[PDB]
């Protein structure tokens, strides 16, 4: 399934690849999950969320 | 004026 996320709540990186806890515009904001940049498809919400942690 | 991101859930990992 491809789900709707709203934004980006904190970020890490396992493996060598960069995973995303993100905050899901169709669940809830407790229901949010880890997803790596290269399954996302928001580009948008991890360039906002660079700019607000600088 | 809605501003809707997509996602795909990593089921599993490939390794």
């Amino acid at each position: 399934g491809e789900f709707v996320v709203e934004k980006v709540l904190d970020r890490r990186v396992v493996n060598g690849k960069v995973e995303y806890f993100l905050k899901w515009k169709g669940f809830t904001d407790a229901d949010n999950t880890w997803e790596p940049e290269e399954n996302l498809d928001c580009p948008e919400l991890i360039e906002a969320f660079l700019n607000s942690q600088k | 004026a809605r501003t809707k991101q997509t996602a795909r859930k990593s089921t599993g990992g490939k390794a």
